[PDB]
C-alpha cells in the first residue's frame, strides 16, 4: 500500500462564513466544489484530510485537521455536509468528499473537533442537478427506464487526476512571542521559527531554540513558524514563498468520473380517446413530465410543454 | 467544462513583485499593491503598506472532459443501409445489406 | 464567453486549448489572501441546460436518431429501387403449375 | 527506462539513490528531489519509490 | 379513470363496487420481486 | 388482551433507494403510505414492528 | 413560514412550541444572495448586538 498522505499536511484557510455570519480561518474550508456528475453527486475539496490519522495510517473512521501548528484527530462520524438539508456522504478520502445533496443555494461542511468544538464553513453554491431523461423526479423508482449518466466513482485509485502541492508559507503566530522586561522571548516549541523586529540585528531566520531579543518590545517584532517537512495543497487561499515555481509536487486524486447508468421513472399511461383527426389525452403526472409531439411529414411542427398536473 | 487554475498567490513583503507572460490558453497576471493579509495567527508579514500580491490564473480543460464533452462535427454524405424482409417462395428471409 | 465553444480543443487528448472566458483578476479583500476573479461561466454548462430538443424529437419524416455511430433511421422519405436476380431453376413452367 | 535527476546525477526513476524509506530518513531532501522531477514522465514512478515504506 | 366516480358503490357499507382505474400490470425489473403497474390516480383525490 | 404479533415476524424487502443512490434489501421498507386524513397526518406501513 | 423553539427537559422530555411566522429577510443591496461572499462590497445593515 502507498501512503502519499504521509508527506501532505492539513491546513487552515479563510472561510467567508463560519456559521455565525462572520468570516474566520477554519480547519475546514471549501477549496472547490465539483459537480460534473450528471447524477447530481458532488465532489467537494476541503482543507481536512479524511481517513488519515495524525499518525500516518489509513483509519477510515478518523479525520485529521489543523489545530494551530499541529494536526489533530477527530471522528469521521461527526463529519457532515449540508445544503438546504443534510447530505448523504457516499465516500471520503484525503481532501475529497463525495456527497448526494438536496437542492439548495448554499453548501456547508463541518465537523466536531477533538475538544467537542463545532467547526463549519459555508460557501454560496447553486445546486440544481440536471434532468436525466424527460421527467423531473425526486427519487429513484423501483420500476423504470435506464439512461446513461456520469457519476463519481468510489475507487480510491486515480486516473490522471492530480493536484499540485508545494512547500507551505511561514505561519505567523503572535502567541509565539512575548515581552520579558523589554526583551522579547521567542518560544520555539520544537518548530523552527523565523522572526524579525524594528530593533537592530533582529533578523533571526534560524531559531531552533527559545531565544530572547534584548532591548526590544513585542510590538516591534514579528515571528512565524517555518515548516519545510511536508507538502500542502496549492490552494488559492494560501500564499507561496517564491516569486515563481516554489515547487510542484503532484498528488493523485481519488474518485474519478465514470460512465454509469441511471434509473428513471416512466410516466403513467395516458387515458386516450379519439375524435376526427384528433387524439385526446388525459395525463396523470406524479412529477413534472415533458410532453412533446411532431408531425411525421415534411414539416414536423415540433411542440413541447412541461406538464405539472392533470391535463 | 473548463477549470480555472489559480496557483497559490505570491505575497512579496517589503517589496514589489512582477509577473511574466505565459502561453497558457487564457492567462492573466496582476500585481496588487498595498496588501496587508492576515493569517490565523496574525498578520502575514512585517511591513504594513509596503507589500505586493501577485495573482495569476489560467484556463484549462477539466478532468471531466474525458467523459463529459460535446463533439462538433462536419457532416457530409451518408452511407445507406437497410434490413429487408423478403417472402420468397413461401419462406421468410431477412437480409442485412447496404 | 458564456456560449458554446468558449473552450475548444481539436481532440479529447490534445493539450492545445483555445479559450475565451474573459477571466479578469480582481483585488483581494483587505486582510485576506484569496484571489477573486470575474469569469464567464462555462458555456458548456449553460448549453446543457439550454440544449432544447434533440433531432431525435424534432427531425422531419419521423426520423429516429442514434449515436455511436451517428445514425438517422427509418426516415419516410422518397423511395428505394430494388433489383432482383432470380435463377431459372426457381421458375416453374405453366404446364407444371 | 525513464531517468530522474537528483544532484547533477541521474538514475532510473523507479530506482533512487535513496530507497530505504527515503522520506522518513530525509524528508526535506526527498521532497526536493521529487519537485525537480515534476516534468518527468517517470515522476509518479519516483513518487512511488520515495514515499513507499515497509518497516 | 382519473375522474370523479372512477370507483363507485351504492352505500358506504356496500360490498358492490365498480371500478375503472386502468390497472395495467407491468413487467418487474430484473432481479426483483416487486409488482409494477400503471393505474390512474384516484379521481376522488383529484376532485378534492 | 393478547399479542397478535407473537405469531407475526418482521421481514426484509426490496427498497429502490437506501440513501446511497442505489437499491438494496432493507429491514425497513415502505409498503404503503396512507394520506386519507385531511389534517395531513400520514400512516406509513413498514416492514418493521414497533413496540414489539 | 413557521418558528419553533424547544429544549430537552431534565427528565429527557422534549418540549417545543410552534408559532406561525413569515420569515423572509429583506434584500440588502441589489442582489439576492443566500450567503455572504468571499469578495464583495459592504453596505449599511442593522443587527442585534450580542451585548447584554
Ligand atoms: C412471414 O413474416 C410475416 C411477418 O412477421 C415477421 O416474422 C415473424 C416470424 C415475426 O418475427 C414477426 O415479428 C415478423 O414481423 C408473417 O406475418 C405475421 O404473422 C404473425 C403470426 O405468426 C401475425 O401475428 C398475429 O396477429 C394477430 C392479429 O393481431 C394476432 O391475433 C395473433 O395472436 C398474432 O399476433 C402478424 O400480424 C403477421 N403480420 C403480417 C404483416 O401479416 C408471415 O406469416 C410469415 N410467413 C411465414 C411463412 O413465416
Amino acid at each position: 500500500n502507498f501512503n502519499v498522505y504521509k508527506a501532505i499536511r492539513p491546513y487552515l484557510a479563510h472561510c467567508p462564513d463560519c456559521g455565525e455570519g462572520h468570516s474566520c480561518h477554519s480547519p475546514v474550508a471549501l477549496e472547490r466544489i465539483r459537480n460534473e456528475a450528471t447524477d447530481g453527486t458532488l465532489k467537494i475539496q476541503v482543507s481536512l484530510q479524511i481517513g488519515i490519522k495524525t499518525d500516518d495510517s489509513h483509519d477510515w473512521t478518523k479525520l485529521r485537521y489543523m489545530d494551530n501548528h499541529m494536526p489533530a484527530d477527530a471522528e469521521r462520524a461527526r463529519l457532515f455536509v449540508r445544503t438546504s438539508a443534510p447530505c448523504t456522504i457516499t465516500g471520503t478520502m484525503g481532501h475529497f468528499i463525495l456527497a448526494r445533496c438536496p437542492k439548495g443555494e448554499t453548501l456547508t461542511v463541518g465537523f466536531t473537533d477533538g475538544r467537542k468544538i463545532s467547526h463549519s464553513c459555508t460557501h454560496p453554491f447553486h445546486h440544481d442537478p440536471p434532468v436525466i431523461g424527460r421527467e423531473k423526479f425526486h427519487s429513484r423508482p423501483q420500476h423504470g427506464r435506464e439512461l446513461p449518466c456520469s457519476t463519481y466513482a468510489q475507487s480510491t485509485a486515480a486516473t490522471a487526476e492530480e493536484i499540485e502541492v508545494h512547500m507551505p508559507p511561514d505561519t505567523p503566530d503572535r502567541t509565539l512571542m512575548s515581552q520579558q522586561s523589554g526583551n522579547v522571548k521567542i518560544t520555539v516549541n520544537s518548530q523552527t521559527v523565523r522572526y524579525k523586529c524594528n530593533c537592530g540585528d533582529s533578523n533571526e531566520g534560524l531559531t531552533t531554540t527559545d531565544k530572547v531579543i534584548n532591548n526590544c518590545k513585542v510590538d516591534q517584532c514579528h515571528a512565524a513558524v517555518t515548516n519545510h517537512k511536508k507538502w500542502q495543497y496549492n490552494s488559492p487561499l494560501v500564499p507561496r514563498n517564491a516569486e515563481l515555481g516554489d515547487r510542484k509536487g503532484k498528488v493523485h486524486i481519488p474518485f474519478p468520473l465514470a460512465n454509469v447508468t441511471c434509473r428513471v421513472p416512466k410516466a403513467r399511461n395516458p387515458t386516450v380517446t379519439y375524435g376526427k383527426n384528433q387524439v385526446i389525452m388525459l395525463l396523470y403526472p406524479d412529477h413534472p413530465t415533458l410532453l412533446s409531439y411532431r408531425n411525421m411529414g415534411e414539416e414536423p411542427n415540433y411542440q413541447e410543454e412541461w406538464v405539472t398536473h392533470k391535463k | 467544462e473548463y477549470k480555472t487554475v489559480i496557483p497559490s498567490p505570491y505575497v512579496k513583503c517589503c517589496g514589489t513583485a512582477e509577473c511574466k507572460d505565459k502561453s497558457l490558453p487564457d492567462y492573466s497576471c496582476k500585481v496588487f499593491t498595498g496588501v496587508y493579509p492576515f493569517m490565523w495567527g496574525g498578520a502575514y508579514c512585517f511591513c504594513d503598506t509596503e507589500n505586493t500580491q501577485l495573482s495569476e490564473a489560467h484556463v484549462e480543460k477539466s478532468e471531466s472532459c474525458k467523459t463529459e464533452f460535446a463533439s462538433a462535427y462536419r457532416a457530409h454524405t451518408a452511407s445507406a443501409s437497410a434490413k429487408l424482409r423478403v417472402l420468397y417462395q413461401g419462406n421468410n428471409v431477412t437480409v442485412s445489406a447496404y | 464567453p458564456g456560449q458554446f465553444g468558449d473552450i475548444q480543443s481539436r481532440t479529447p487528448e490534445s493539450e492545445d486549448v483555445y479559450a475565451n472566458t474573459q477571466l479578469v483578476l480582481q483585488r483581494p479583500s483587505a486582510g485576506t489572501v484569496h484571489v477573486p476573479y470575474s469569469q464567464a461561466p462555462s458555456g458548456f454548462k449553460y448549453w446543457l441546460k439550454e440544449r432544447g430538443a434533440s433531432l431525435q424529437h424534432t427531425a422531419p419524416f419521423g426520423c429516429q436518431i442514434a449515436t455511436n455511430p451517428v445514425r438517422a433511421m427509418n426516415c419516410a422519405v422518397g423511395n428505394m429501387p430494388i433489383s432482383i436476380d432470380i435463377p431459372d431453376a426457381a421458375f416453374t413452367r405453366v404446364v407444371d403449375a | 527506462p525513464v531517468m530522474c535527476l537528483l544532484a547533477n546525477t541521474t538514475f532510473p526513476c523507479s530506482q533512487p539513490p535513496c530507497t530505504p524509506c527515503c522520506y522518513e530518513k530525509e524528508p526535506e531532501e526527498t521532497l526536493r528531489m521529487l519537485e525537480d522531477n515534476v516534468m518527468r514522465p517517470g515522476y509518479y514512478q519516483l513518487l512511488q519509490a520515495s514515499l513507499t515504506c515497509s518497516p
